[PDB]
């Protein structure tokens, strides 16, 4: 059970709390979808920096990432809208926020809705149930 | 009188669920079949009772569904539904999987970098293998010197990262020095942490001239 505290480069897949595997298709568009197989949502996070990291769409070579107006986007080449800030939250649920861009002077968040659908940053929040995420483990 | 079948074969389609421990769980087989089928739980074959979980389960009849709250490691199997009628009855199974976090400073195996010795001219490594829930940030510190000094005007060493985690490594938990010079002797330190603290840990390196 102990395999997901391991390793530096980690393979993972982000089961969002709404129940999706965050994923990002080759079309560059970041979207959740609800299928075990979709070899989009298999993840590749890896640390830049302390308590910083950059998820990566291994399949479609696209980072997932946020630009400074607030909507999720994967760029081929890694730039600094891909450093997200990963973070535990109290329920056992990670968060990924922006390392950047902010707003209003709260944070911005990775987040999918009711539907797998990308949320704003500017409308999401820390503690909102939408921008929860399950890292699981692929190998 | 039709024997059971499912409404929403589409909500049916996940047979893996996994939650963080603490959280709730709701799982639904939407059947209908005339006249009403009942539904009923398994766990992991047995039959599944209130006096199983601490603080039983719901089970939303008009739903067809079974809601348990904070669920706990303990929690962790097969959950199969049986809806039937006199005429028949059909089942589904999901596996839940409960998660438990470990938020805390990241804690390395024991014992690991281990010394090594080489001919000078040989290549040697040092592993230092790593757990840790939140992404952990390795990096292999080691002690240079500076023109000639081995510290700097504050009394502290001058310390040189050889290798940190981050896109150009694929795997910071292992450091290879290739085509060991004699001035790679030394501690090499492998420093893991994580934004909540960090842990150390070295080796030695011995080049035989």
């Amino acid at each position: 059970s102990y395999n997901h505290l391991q390793g530096d480069v980690r393979w993972r897949k982000l089961f969002s709390f709404t129940k999706y595997f965050l994923k990002i298709e080759k079309n560059g568009k970041v979207s959740g979808t609800k299928k075990e197989n979709c070899p989009y949502s298999i993840l590749e996070i890896t640390s830049v920096e302390i308590g910083v990291v950059a998820v990566k769409a291994i399949n479609s070579n696209y980072y997932l990432a946020m630009n400074k107006k607030g909507k999720l986007y994967g760029s081929k080449e890694f730039n600094n809208d891909c450093k997200l800030k990963e973070r535990i939250e109290e329920n056992g649920y990670n968060t990924y926020a922006s390392f950047n861009w902010q707003h209003n002077g709260r944070q911005m968040y990775v987040a999918l809705n009711g539907k797998g659908a990308p949320r704003r940053g500017q409308k999401t929040r820390r503690k909102n149930t939408s921008a929860h995420f399950l890292p699981m483990v692929v190998h | 009188k039709r024997a059971p079948y499912w409404t929403n074969t589409e909500k049916m389609e996940k047979r893996l669920h996994a939650v963080p421990a603490a959280n709730t769980v709701k799982f639904r087989c939407p059947a209908g079949g005339n006249p009403m089928p009942t539904m009923r739980w398994l766990k992991n074959g047995k039959e599944f009772k209130q006096e199983h979980r601490i603080g039983g389960y719901k089970v939303r009849n008009q739903h067809w569904s079974l809601i348990m709250e904070s669920v706990v490691p303990s929690d962790k199997g097969n959950y199969t539904c049986v809806v039937e009628n006199e005429y028949g009855s059909i089942n589904h199974t999901y596996h839940l999987d409960v998660v438990e976090r470990s938020p805390h400073r990241p804690i390395l195996q024991a014992g690991l970098p281990a010394n090594a010795s080489t001919v000078v001219g040989g290549d040697v490594e040092f592993v230092c293998k790593v757990y840790s829930d939140a992404q952990p940030h390795i990096q292999w510190i080691k002690h240079v010197e500076k023109n000639g000094s081995k510290y700097g005007p504050d009394g502290l060493p001058y310390l040189k990262v050889l290798k940190h985690s981050g896109i150009n490594s694929s795997n910071a938990e292992v450091l290879a020095l290739f085509n060991v010079t004699e001035a790679d002797a030394g501690e090499y330190i492998c420093k893991v942490s994580n934004y909540i603290g960090q842990a150390n840990q070295s080796a030695w390196l011995t080049v035989l001239p």
